[PDB]
């Protein structure tokens, strides 16, 4: 098991940290990971890209993320910790992972 | 292009229309083959050229035929298509029958000099003539399909299927080849998509007509989906079976004047008789 380089930051200031490089590149890896493969219990479906799925079908460019998702054991209760803290820092990076996942299943998309 | 779409007999069978899940059909359709609902809603004209060809090739792919046809260019003037120019000298011959037959003649001979002249208004006469008649009788062929599924029109009467009208929506078509054959053969197989087991018969169609012509019917009729031809030619038996219907006694009030033997006039009383002998036809040909 590597090192969870996300789980030693649970103490600080986390406005001060998530500036850091090596830390940034980190959750917005874990977000990408969240938004493909998250199950709600009991059901079978990855919820989020059924959701991109009908976002693109009306050519929105917003989704609604459940914080009870981000916090439940199956989320990422590091990110769900952070996110009240430093808002202005955290929703930039998960604004550029919900990118990246969705240009990929839909190239048309930047037009 | 998103009108032009909700109108054609394969988008409508492919999305099912006519229900009430099409609208959310035909979006998730336009995000799979990946083209924006603003490309398809504004005006075919105002697009880019690189970004029209992109967009034709992925519903030439899409819709997988082989048609190919003429085009012809006159100056810096637009390019018209051979298929476009019929359908309007089609429909300024055929419609309205309360107009006379050398005045509707004219009329088409001059929408089909139109086509070969760049003069502005000749070209100006050529655009509304497709900006209206050609657009309402798509629009209205349609909308009888979907009355006729959503309302259950098409009854199995025997060896044959039979379809009837409480009103017709313009009696001003019902009397035109291209309405009638058009409609009826998009009919049968919208009816035959929505459960299994209904290629076997043929469909006979029925319209009233009121006004001048109250007190008669048109009717027509198109083949089993499941026929087999054995090569290229089409060959149809409906106009047969009216014909040899009309040799019966006692006679019937049948009008048979036309070029055409699969289309014919009948008076409204004498419906339950005809429906009992063509039926006496079609199960004689069965024997």
């Amino acid at each position: 098991i590597p090192v969870d380089i996300l789980e030693n930051i649970r103490g600080r200031t986390i406005r001060d940290h998530v500036s850091d490089e090596a830390v940034a590149k980190e959750i917005e890896r874990r977000f990408k990971n969240f938004l493909r493969s998250f199950h709600e219990p009991g059901n079978k479906q990855t919820k989020y890209i059924q959701m991109i799925k009908s976002m693109a079908a009306d050519n929105r460019e917003s989704l609604e993320v459940s914080f009870t998702d981000l916090s439940d054991d199956n989320g990422e209760q590091n990110i769900s910790y952070f996110l009240p803290e430093a808002p202005n820092e955290m929703l930039a990076i998960m604004d550029r992972a919900a990118t990246e996942v969705v240009m990929n299943m839909y190239p048309f998309y930047s037009r | 292009l998103f009108s032009a779409m909700m109108v054609s007999e394969y988008f409508s069978i492919k999305t099912k229309n006519w229900t009430q899940k099409g609208d959310v059909n035909i979006r998730h359709l336009l995000a799979q083959l990946g083209i924006t609902l603003h490309e398809t809603k504004q005006k075919f004209e105002a697009l880019p050229t690189e970004q029209r060809n992109l967009v034709v090739d992925v519903l030439e792919k899409e819709m997988d035929s082989s048609f190919a046809t003429f085009f012809g260019t006159l100056g810096y003037c637009g390019k018209l298509s051979a298929c476009d120019v019929a359908r309007a000298v089609t429909l300024r011959l055929e419609m309205p029958k309360s107009e006379t037959i050398m005045n509707r003649f004219r009329s088409g001979q001059s929408i089909l000099r139109s086509s070969i002249t760049g003069e502005r208004q000749d070209r100006l006469n050529l655009n509304n003539t497709f900006t209206s008649i050609c657009q309402r009788t798509l629009q209205v062929s349609w909308k009888t399909v979907a009355a006729a599924i959503n309302q259950s029109e098409i009854i199995p009467n025997g060896p044959y299927y039979l379809f009837s009208c409480s009103r017709s929506i313009d009696e001003d078509m019902v009397d035109s080849r291209h309405f009638l054959y058009n409609t009826a053969g998009f009919m049968i197989r919208a009816f035959a998509s929505m459960k299994k087991g209904r290629t076997t018969k043929p469909l006979i169609a029925m319209f009233p007509l009121t006004g001048e012509s109250a007190g008669w019917l048109v009717v027509t009729g198109v083949m089993p989906i499941a026929t087999i031809y054995e090569d290229s030619l089409l060959k149809t038996c409906i106009g047969r079976a009216f014909e040899r219907v009309k040799k019966m006694t006692p006679p019937l009030r049948i009008v048979d004047d036309y070029f055409n033997s699969d289309i014919i006039r009948l008076k409204s009383e004498d419906r339950t008789r005809f429906i009992d002998f063509l039926q006496t036809v079609f199960e004689g040909t069965s024997n």
